[PDB]
């Protein structure tokens, strides 16, 4: 259903408590089981509340090593996206139940002596609709979730206006009267059709903002001003109490006839992993900010959580040269998901369903004929040559990383290893420590980091030797050098596979392949990088091929 | 069983499965020279006639001497009921302190019923500023220990410490199930337990220290200097704390002489050791 | 085994890849004679003290430039072959030098034995 905050939410049903009952289970994040203690005891204090307004927690949930909170189900959803629609149409009574309601909630929780640190319209969810007839809406609290004790300094400038300035001074100087700060926050929000209040803010300026002592918000009505003041006090010993404030509520409005490129984790729904490296992990997922499951499926690239910042920034610049690319025969980018903190980003791709050609042409023998796969050398060319155009070496060409879009067009992707060459050099070299595919490379990218763009011709004969041959495992280069190298083994490999290059030993000649498919194919492996042919060469003589 | 109300004997023949095979025994509540049994769907009774000290069942000219005697007679043959038929298999015994009509319910003895916890789990945790961690002692059943002191509670008391391989955190459930279990108990010859503690992902059962040890290299050191009331003391004393175990309805699978740690020597003098 | 010369490893783990060789980076095999050359490490290591600054591993490193993982045995096969060794240790006396340099003869049947070097040593005592 989306993620949360270091939380992710999937659909429930539960069985013999009548049965078959669905529910709502919430799964805190694998990364973050250092932080079970907070989760202990915020599925313990929903044990003790007991209110019409509240969730209610069937209990909890244990298995192998996560856990999960089994949680009562509304389908009226969240308030915030309700009133973002039919804005036109609220009316006043409307927002004074709801505000009242909300405030006997929170009269209640301080009632229990209890602390809600996540008063909020994103933790408002709507139950009944009753827009069209007399009867009124109804609106119940979700969860306090993760506390923010534990959030980061940055994570605890985002939450202004909602966060009190004495949790920001000292996260030990939690206590319930901070509750009446997005109380009131919450209240001007609602007054104002639900605008994201201190927006076009930097984090900068907000902390400006609380050391100047200044008002945060005013509103445009001399008494919602009047008590929005008495609510929104910097001495927290002197905010007036819940009573109080229902009482002034209920006195006003009565007293006046008047009535006046970027992707949410809470909207990502993972749906199927989709390709795991050694450093990053791809998931499918579904960007449904409606919740009708009529989103539009994305690809998801992320990283493990044991990655280094090293490899943050390899991720990173990953983004920046995806970015400014455009062409018919590469992945499209969409946007970033920023997780909570800054530490933490989501790049997001295209999610195709026909794969990539190591999978799409073994499920696919007789409907592709030598002419396919040669307008698919061609697009590959065009692609690298664009790409060239552009002093990018992708250095990661393989079949398997080339996305197919449709029969007639396939895409590539997978530029994690990408790297661009400085305007003063002929080649690069490489320098951090990952896996790659020495079996693609050109013998000088195996012996002295040297890649060039003649280097990813190498890798593009590779790929269509695994093309031509419709990317067989019997054929897999892997395994056909590991055979013509004889028995090697890990660290081994590379060395024997340097020997036998310098002993004139190539990929044969695949199944089928014409002569000059073969001749204009082999020459894509000469020893020096200079004799090697161009992509432009290699698209004039597959077009050739064609007539 | 005794004159109890038919009910409940049916009520006991579902919980063990109902199966064809089983019978229950009662005395019949009206007569005092008949025996009843109920067979089990169907349920099946059937009366059997005591006079005398002779055994026999109604409708039957042979006798037997013993009630055991009758019974075991007529377990190797065939029973035939109007269409069905079947063989009895196994009999039901009785349970401690099993609620019946027999019984009577008193205010003082209600105070002494057994509380509900079928799905309840509490327990203490104790901050992490508040121990210090010492010297491994040796690696148990995927557990580890550590010499402990726990401060602010007196203060500076030494307490043992235990921490749960990380291999098999998979198991935390029965590690907490254990922790909490401990918590209802109170009795002299049982360990204490101060609490959990909690911090990154590890946990600390604080239990009772004592300096006395085991008693199996106590007892495997001195064996020629042992006597008889000391085994009959030792013995009197774990048995005493076991039928107050089963008087919370609670168990414990690893009753062995490992699980028996000392207290007091006393060896020297009339005290007697204390475990 | 009781009827070969040499051993082929079959597991994958890491391995000192600088203390081994070259059939032992070559081709898998291990003779009693592959133990010479680590050996001959080894004695670079003691004579200088097992020092950070003159480590096989680094010293290698810097006479085969630089390497990166997976890259880093082919280089130092091509530099074998060269006949590039470990340098003279600082202080080594020439005989020690002489019989040492012996332990890293290409071919394992031209490597010598551990009883001459005991030999060799003993020799050196007197
Ligand atoms: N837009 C997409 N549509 C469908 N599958 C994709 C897409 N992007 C990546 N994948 C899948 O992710 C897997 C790995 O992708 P790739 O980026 O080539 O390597 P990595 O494992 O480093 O992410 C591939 O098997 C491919 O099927
Ligand atoms: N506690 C909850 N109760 C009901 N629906 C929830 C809850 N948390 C999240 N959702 C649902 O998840 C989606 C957005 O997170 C919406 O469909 C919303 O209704
Ligand atoms: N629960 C315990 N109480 C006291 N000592 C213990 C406990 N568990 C282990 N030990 C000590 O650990 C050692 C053997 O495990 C002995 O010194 C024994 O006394």
């Amino acid at each position: 259903l989306g993620r949360g905050t270091r939380t992710h939410i999937y659909s429930g049903t539960l069985l013999d408590y009548e049965k078959k009952i669905k529910v709502i289970l919430k799964v805190l994040d694998p990364s973050h089981r250092d932080i079970s203690l907070a989760f202990f005891e915020a599925a313990s204090m929903m044990r003790q509340v007991s209110h019409k307004h509240i969730v209610y927690l069937y209990g909890v949930c244990f298995r192998d090593v996560e856990n999960i909170m089994v949680e009562e189900f509304v389908e009226g959803g969240p308030l915030d996206l309700f009133m973002h629609r039919k804005s036109d149409a609220l009316t006043t009574p409307w927002k004074f139940k709801v505000a009242k309601q909300l405030a006997s909630a929170l009269s209640y929780l301080e009632d229990k002596d209890l602390v809600h640190g996540n008063v909020c319209t994103k933790n408002l969810l709507l139950a009944r609709e009753g827009i069209d007839s007399d009867i009124g809406p109804f609106i119940k609290l979700s969860d306090p979730g993760i506390p923010v004790s534990v959030l980061t300094r940055q994570e605890c400038i985002e939450r202004i206006p909602w966060i009190a300035p004495e949790c920001v001074e000292d996260s030990k100087n939690l206590s319930v009267a901070a509750d009446k700060w997005s109380f009131g926050t919450t209240l001007w929000e609602i007054c104002y059709n639900g605008e994201i209040p201190l927006k076009d803010k930097t984090l900068i300026e907000k902390e400006r903002f609380y050391e100047s002592r200044c008002r945060p918000v005013t509103p445009s009505c001399k008494e919602l001003a009047d008590l929005m003041t008495r609510c929104m006090n910097y001495d927290p010993n002197q905010r007036p109490f819940f009573r109080a404030i229902m009482r002034d509520i209920n006195k006003l409005e009565e007293q006046n006839p008047d009535i006046v490129t970027h992707f949410e984790k809470r909207f990502l729904k993972r749906i199927r992993d989709l390709g795991e490296g050694h450093f990053g992990k791809v998931e499918l997922c579904r960007y449904d900010p409606e919740g009708d499951n009529t989103g539009e499926q994305v690809a998801v690239k992320s990283l493990k959580p044991e990655s280094g910042g090293n490899h943050i920034a390899d991720l990173k610049k990953e983004i920046e040269i995806l970015r400014n690319l455009y062409h018919e025969n590469i992945v499209k980018y969409k946007g970033i998901c920023m997780e909570d903190g800054g530490n933490g980003i989501k790049l997001i791709m295209e999610f195709l369903p026909s794969g990539s050609l190591k999978e799409y042409l073994p499920k696919n023998k007789n409907k592709i004929n030598l002419k396919q796969q040669l307008k698919y050398a061609i697009q590959i060319c065009k692609g690298m040559d664009y790409l060239g155009s552009r002093q990018y070496v992708h250095r990661d060409l393989a079949a398997r990383n080339v996305l197919v879009e449709s029969e007639h067009q396939v895409k590539i992707g997978d530029f994690g290893l990408t790297k661009a060459i400085e305007t003063d050099k002929e080649y690069y070299t490489v320098k951090d420590d990952r896996d790659s595919p020495v079996f693609w490379y050109a013998p000088e990218c195996l012996i002295q980091c040297k890649f060039y763009i003649a280097s990813d011709v190498w890798s593009f004969g590779v790929t269509l030797h695994e093309l031509l041959t419709y990317c067989d495992s019997d054929f897999s280069p892997m395994a056909l050098f590991l055979k013509m190298i004889g028995p090697t083994h890990g660290q081994m490999t590379v060395t024997r596979l340097v020997n036998t290059l310098k002993e004139g030993k190539r990929l044969p000649c695949p199944p089928n392949c014409p002569d000059e498919v073969y001749q204009l194919m082999r020459k894509c492996w000469e020893f020096q990088p200079s004799n090697r042919t161009t992509f432009q060469n290699l698209i004039e003589g597959f077009e050739a091929l064609l007539k | 069983h005794g004159p109890i109300c038919t009910e409940y004997a049916i009520n006991k023949l579902r919980q063990e499965g109902s199966e064809e095979g089983m019978y229950v025994l009662r005395w019949s509540c009206t007569d005092f020279d008949n025996i009843l049994m109920t067979v089990t769907k169907q349920f099946k009774n059937f009366q059997i006639e005591v006079q005398k000290g002779r055994y026999s069942l109604h409708g039957s000219m042979d006798h037997f001497p013993s009630l055991r005697d009758l019974m075991n007679h007529l377990k190797k043959q065939i029973l035939r009921t109007d269409n069905i038929s079947f063989v009895l298999k196994r009999c039901c015994q009785p349970k401690p302190r099993e609620i019946s009509n027999l019984l009577v319910a008193t205010k003082k003895a209600q105070e002494w019923q057994p509380v509900y916890s079928m799905s309840q789990l509490s327990f203490d945790r104790i901050l992490k500023k508040d121990i210090i961690q010492g010297e491994h002692l040796g690696r148990g059943t995927r557990t580890h220990i550590y010499s402990g002191t726990l401060l602010d509670y007196e203060k500076k008391i030494k307490v043992i410490l235990k921490v749960l391989d990380p291999s098999h955190r998979d198991i935390s459930l029965a590690f907490f199930e254990a922790a909490s279990m401990m918590r209802q108990v109170s009795h002299k010859h049982i360990v204490y337990l101060y609490g959990v503690c909690f911090r990154d992902v590890e946990n600390i059962m604080v239990e009772e220290f004592v300096e006395g040890g085991p008693l199996d290299l106590f007892m495997h050191r001195k064996s020629d200097a042992l006597t008889t009331p000391w085994k009959f003391k030792v013995a009197k004393q774990l048995a005493s704390a076991l039928s107050y175990l089963e008087d919370k309805d609670l168990v414990h699978g690893n009753v062995c002489t490992k699980n028996l740690l000392l207290a007091r020597e006393g060896i020297d003098s009339d005290i007697g050791p204390f475990i």
